[PDB]
């Protein structure tokens, strides 16, 4: 927490001034989306897992300098466009739905270098 | 000169201490620039604030070295994923914080002298060895090992002819070259 | 013989500066003032 | 193996649909491009030439093979209009500088040990 | 003082280029006065300094 | 050493020799045939033959390093002065 | 090293990207059909054609994987393979400093959509994949020819392709324009036969076939 | 270097610094160009002991992709641990 | 480690401002350029007279091809054909035959200079160090055909710098 900083060093990206509850809120989200896909998907055990995990001291550690080290992915305020981006997936795999086999097994042996 | 398996030859004798000469005084020549343009209104105003990007973008754009780094991008090769032996040197990324022309323009500079840290380390810790890998099969053996043993013959002669045979495989490998 | 190929000398080569040596030099910006008005004056005068 | 992906076009009707405005489209420019490009050769010329490299190809049966050459007939009059090709560029169409090569079986034989 | 060396060093050129006939010959010749000492000469007329 | 042909010509230690008419030879009228005057044949035919007393000589023809890869030439062919391959430097033998 | 002349491995991350492949492996069972890593650390990660979007914005903005550096899309020309092209995309994690690589086989015809979507950069780094080799890239902004010559007729890189090409270019004083002719060499590429006939490396051998 | 002294005060004074400790050109600092000849190092597996190829086979020793995963509870990993966020220069952080 | 270039906290105390309103107001920083581009201008060139004087070169420098021969006179080249195999232009184009004496060396050794790249393969393939590249780089011409050069042409150069080569590599033989 602390003092605003002035700039994140990255340009495009600014500061959000609010940033705990924002990355809560994200967090919520993907959550919810991730209802839709059923139990058995592992991409839905995958980021349920990293998902309450992260949300779990991001909801009790309440000062974003210590986020910093909580999460170990640089600044908060890209911390929370990278969770925005793991809502895009969530939105975009709920049409792709990789979960049944392959589409079609590799044309013979079109593997297999060298030839 | 760089060739698979090390250098093709060692350097002449004493070519360290004239480029160690230029070294010294090479670092006045970079303050020379930045009297000339650094401060200069007429530079600064063609080149400050023009075409800034942001660090998405950037990035988004497959953009790399400084173009990056003058977004204020946290990321240099010779850092995270140091080659041959830039892991044991010291050097201070340039990472500028605007995006702008003027701030790469800072970067690069900044470029020079850290690369000046450079030369100055390998200098004062220049290993003795051979220039080459050991190995004739893919290094051409000496010219005296030539002319007087039969392996090594062989093995210039294929090696200049029908060269390495390398095994198969595919790699991408990745170095920062100061584009 | 012995090895012979280009080295460092034992105790290395000198410091090489590296620093930004732009030289702080000029007069004040009120006595760049003071004389530019200055030298008005006695031109008036 | 016979099922295939339709790039563009189902079947040779919607190939021979996409050849159309192509046409209409390859027809209508060459006025201006004989005008701005400053050629020494007719209208008509023009005419009768995009004419001719319409046929030389126009044997295809697989709808892939003419529809992505529709394309890359497609990607000509673009780069005609807009002055982007030099004069050297479509005299290159009007091949005019060689010899003309020998039709007669004698004619070859004449010339040299090569069919 | 040193203006004056300088000067008597530019007198010196004309003097170690075979006085006058020299001094206007490397000039015309080489665009170049400064005069070195004789080094060595091959079997051509080519003087090296 | 070196030749005249019929047409001058100065011929080459290869033997090139442009023909009578050689319509090629155009080339070489208003300029010079360029002629190595030094031939490699007859520059070693006259240089001495070495006499050293022993079945296998060296031959790296001086300069070891600098010179070429040494060879361990035979010499027991009494008809025929055993000379290297890379030097041409025709070694024989005194009376075995 | 004890033998400095091989060069040393890094199991730490052979198993450490290992894990990584089943990981991406395990929730794209549609569309992931191999995973390899070599042994210089580097990890393949070999898709469907139809996959250039999914795994791409997967392994874009996961919060495992962060791969947004698009380093470059390469074709290789395999004649012998029914599907001839093989598009390579080359990928680079900031995060977790890795690289990715992702291959998709494909013939002439069959057209890849493309990832601009994805990855803006490939937005140039197709206009030449259409011109070297030939490879038609759908629902793509451009396609134009930014390495061929304005006009240029076939796809260079190719292995059907000569070397020297067919049109060669030369000045004519007949019509004051330079103009193309089939070439004919000053001199033909004498080409070398370097493969040996003795066995390389029995490490790569193809099996009893 | 022939410059006079009043010369080189201006050309000190204009650019606010000394310059005959350090100039553009070169003089005789330089190494003369006949350096004496060296005597190279020989490689480290020069030696005629036990020396046999079947120790250093580096293009040999190389092996074909380890299969992994074919086509014909969990934990969540990553590729490489995430980097660490590098401490400002102690030489000078801001230029 | 990483450093910030651009950084500026500019202080807005009457001292400073007063500092930036002269800056802008005087051309202070102009004339700075002018002071510092006056410093060079009243500082000695390093314009080399040439062709009166050189640049300086090394014993390594690569120039010029030359086909050397022997202290005896027979050349140094024996059909090696190493030279056009690692040359990666192909100008080298070699053909033997057999000779009369028996020491079967080439009829030609054809180098296009217009192809050649200057590698330095050409010393580093034949183990007789054959064809080197002379220090000579003033071999400019007019008409194309007479940078094609010729089995006579390089061993007639390799007969004039014989004395220039020989030395260098006799000085550089031993790092090679
Ligand atoms: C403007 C100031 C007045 C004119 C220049 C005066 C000048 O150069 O004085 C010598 C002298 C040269 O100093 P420098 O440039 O450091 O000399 C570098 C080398 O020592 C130079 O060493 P060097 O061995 O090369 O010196 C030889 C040099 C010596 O040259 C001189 O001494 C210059 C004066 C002409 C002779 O003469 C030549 O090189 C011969 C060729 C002369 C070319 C044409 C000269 C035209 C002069 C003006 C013509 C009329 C206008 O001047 C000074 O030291 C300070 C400026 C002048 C002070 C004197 C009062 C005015
Ligand atoms: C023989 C010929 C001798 C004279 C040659 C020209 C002398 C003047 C130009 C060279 C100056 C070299 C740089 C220098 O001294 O900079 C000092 C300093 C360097 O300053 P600075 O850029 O470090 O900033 C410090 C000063 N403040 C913070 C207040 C801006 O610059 C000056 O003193 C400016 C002097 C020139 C002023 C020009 C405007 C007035 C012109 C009036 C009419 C003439
Ligand atoms: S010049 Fe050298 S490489 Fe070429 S044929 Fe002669 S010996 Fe062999
Ligand atoms: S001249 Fe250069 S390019 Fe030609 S063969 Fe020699 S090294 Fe190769
Ligand atoms: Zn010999």
């Amino acid at each position: 927490a602390g003092l605003l900083k002035k700039t994140t060093g990255l340009v495009g990206l600014a500061v959000c001034e609010t940033p705990h509850e924002r990355l809560k809120i994200l967090y919520t989200k993907i959550l919810d989306v991730l209802g839709q896909i059923p139990k058995n998907a592992a991409y839905r055990k995958y980021t349920e897992q990293i998902t309450n995990e992260k949300l779990g001291m991001v909801k009790a550690e309440p000062d974003v300098k210590k986020l910093e080290e909580q999460l170990q992915g640089g600044q908060i305020e890209e911390v929370i466009l990278q969770a925005e981006n793991e809502l895009s997936l969530a939105r975009k795999m709920l049409r792709w739905k990789p979960w049944e086999p392959l589409v079609e097994e590799p044309p013979a042996n079109q593997w297999k270098w060298p030839i | 000169y760089i060739r698979p398996g090390g250098v093709h030859q060692d350097l002449p004798l004493g070519l360290l201490d004239d480029i160690y000469e230029f070294s010294k005084n090479f670092s006045f020549r970079i303050d020379e620039l930045e009297e000339m343009l650094t401060n200069n209104r007429i530079w600064r105003n063609r080149t400050v604030d023009i075409g800034v990007v942001t660090a998405e973008d950037a990035l988004n754009y497959g953009f790399s070295g400084v173009m990056l780094r003058g977004s204020g991008i946290q990321w240099d090769l010779r850092k995270t994923q140091p080659y041959d032996v830039y892991d044991q040197v010291e050097f201070d990324v340039p990472i500028g914080s605007r995006g702008d022309c003027y701030d790469r323009y800072l970067c690069r500079v900044e470029e020079m002298r850290q690369s000046l840290r450079i030369i100055s380390q390998c200098l004062n810790k220049m290993p003795p060895g051979e220039i080459k890998v050991d190995d004739a099969k893919v290094s051409p053996p000496k010219r005296a090992e030539m002319k007087t043993s039969m392996e090594s013959l062989i093995h210039h002669f294929k090696l200049y002819t029908e060269g390495y045979q390398v095994p198969p495989g595919a790699t991408y490998t990745a170095i920062e070259a100061p584009k | 013989s012995k090895v012979k190929q280009d080295m460092p000398p034992p105790g290395g080569y000198g410091p090489i500066d590296y620093k930004r040596n732009l030289p702080r030099r000029g007069l004040s910006g009120y006595s760049m003032f003071a004389v530019g008005i200055g030298t008005l004056l006695f031109g008036y005068w | 193996g016979t099922s295939v992906k339709p790039i563009f076009s189902r079947d040779m009707n919607e190939a021979k649909r996409r050849v159309r405005e192509l046409y209409r489209a390859w027809y209508r420019e060459v006025p201006n491009t004989v005008h701005l490009f400053q050629l020494d050769i007719s209208v008509k010329q023009g005419r009768d030439k995009v004419r001719e490299m319409f046929m030389k190809n126009a044997h295809v049966t697989d709808p892939r093979v003419v529809d992505l050459l529709v394309i890359k007939g497609k990607m000509e009059l673009e780069e005609t209009i807009n002055v982007w090709k030099q004069r050297t560029h479509i005299m290159r169409f009007f091949h005019e500088t060689e010899a003309p090569r020998p039709t007669d079986f004698l004619s070859k034989f004449y010339v040299g040990h090569d069919p | 003082m040193e203006l004056v060396q300088v000067l008597r060093r530019g007198l010196q050129q004309v003097s170690g280029h075979g006085g006058l006939r020299g001094y206007l010959r490397v000039l015309f010749r080489a665009n170049d006065v400064r005069v070195g000492t004789l080094v060595g000469e091959d079997k051509y007329g080519n003087k090296y300094y | 050493g070196v030749r005249t042909s019929p047409t001058g010509e100065k011929v080459t230690h290869t033997g090139q020799a442009y023909d009578d008419g050689d319509y090629r030879r155009v080339r070489f009228s208003d300029r010079q045939k360029e002629v190595n005057e030094n031939f490699a044949i007859d520059l070693i035919a006259e240089q001495p033959v070495s006499e050293v007393g022993s079945r296998v000589i060296s031959c790296d023809g001086g300069g070891g390093a600098l010179g070429h890869p040494r060879v361990y030439i035979n010499l027991d062919k009494e008809t025929k002065t055993g000379t290297c391959g890379y030097c041409g430097l025709q070694f024989r033998q005194p009376h075995h | 090293d004890t033998r400095p002349t091989i060069r040393p491995r890094n199991d730490v991350v052979h198993k450490q990207l290992s894990a990584f492949g089943q990981y991406v492996a395990e929730i794209l069972p549609k569309y992931v059909q191999q995973v390899q890593v070599s042994c210089f650390n580097e990890l393949e990660i070999f898709i469907h054609p139809d996959g250039v979007i999914p795994v791409l914005t997967f392994l874009r903005d996961h919060t495992n994987a962060q791969f947004k550096s698009l380093a470059d899309l390469t074709a290789v020309d395999v004649p012998t393979r029914q599907n001839r092209f093989e598009i390579v995309y080359n990928l680079l994690s900031l995060r977790f400093n890795s690289q990715i690589r992702v291959k998709t086989y494909t013939d002439e015809l069959t057209p890849i959509e493309s990832s601009v979507t994805v990855y803006k950069a490939a937005n140039w780094y197709e206009r030449e994949i259409w011109d070297m080799f030939g490879v038609f890239f759908a629902n793509h902004p451009d396609l134009r020819r930014i390495l061929t010559g304005y006009g240029f007729e076939g796809h260079p890189f190719r292995k059907d392709f000569p070397l020297s090409g067919y049109v060669e270019l030369r000045y004519d004083d007949e019509v004051k324009r330079v103009v193309a002719e089939p070439v004919e060499l000053a001199q033909e590429f004498r080409k070398f036969d370097l493969n040996s006939p003795w066995e390389a490396f029995p490490a790569y051998r193809q099996p009893p076939e | 270097a022939s410059a006079t002294r009043v010369i080189q005060l201006l050309r000190n004074w204009a650019s606010g610094r000394d310059l005959q400790a350090k100039l553009q050109l070169r003089y005789q600092e330089i190494s003369k160009r006949t350096q004496p000849p060296p005597k190279l190092p020989v490689g480290p597996s020069h030696k005629l002991s036990n020396n046999y190829y079947c120790t250093r086979d580096g293009r040999r020793e190389a092996m074909p992709p380890s299969i992994v995963m074919s086509s014909q509870e969990k934990k969540a990993v990553t590729p490489a641990p995430p980097i660490k966020r590098w401490e400002l220069s102690k030489d000078q952080p801001y230029l | 480690t990483y450093k910030f270039v651009n950084m500026r906290e500019p202080s807005m105390d009457m001292k400073s401002v007063t500092d930036r309103a002269a800056q802008t107001l005087l051309w202070t920083e102009l004339v700075r350029g002018l002071g510092m581009t006056l410093s060079y201008l009243f500082r000695e060139p390093a314009t080399i007279n040439y062709p009166f004087e050189k640049g300086p070169l090394s014993p390594r420098f690569r120039g010029e091809h030359a086909l050397r021969r022997y202290p005896s006179g027979e050349e140094r080249c024996i059909a090696c054909k190493l030279c056009e195999a690692v040359c990666p232009a192909q100008a080298i184009t070699i053909e033997a035959e057999p000779r009369a004496d028996g020491s079967r060396r080439t009829t030609r050794y054809d180098i296009d200079m217009t192809k050649c790249i200057y590698c330095g393969f050409c010393q580093e393939a034949c183990p007789v160090d054959a064809i080197v590249e002379g220090p000579n780089f003033e071999f400019s011409t007019e008409t194309h055909e007479e940078l094609l050069y010729n089995k006579e042409k390089l061993l007639n150069n390799g007969d004039k710098w014989e004395a220039e080569i020989a030395a260098n590599i006799q000085a550089d033989y031993l790092y090679r």
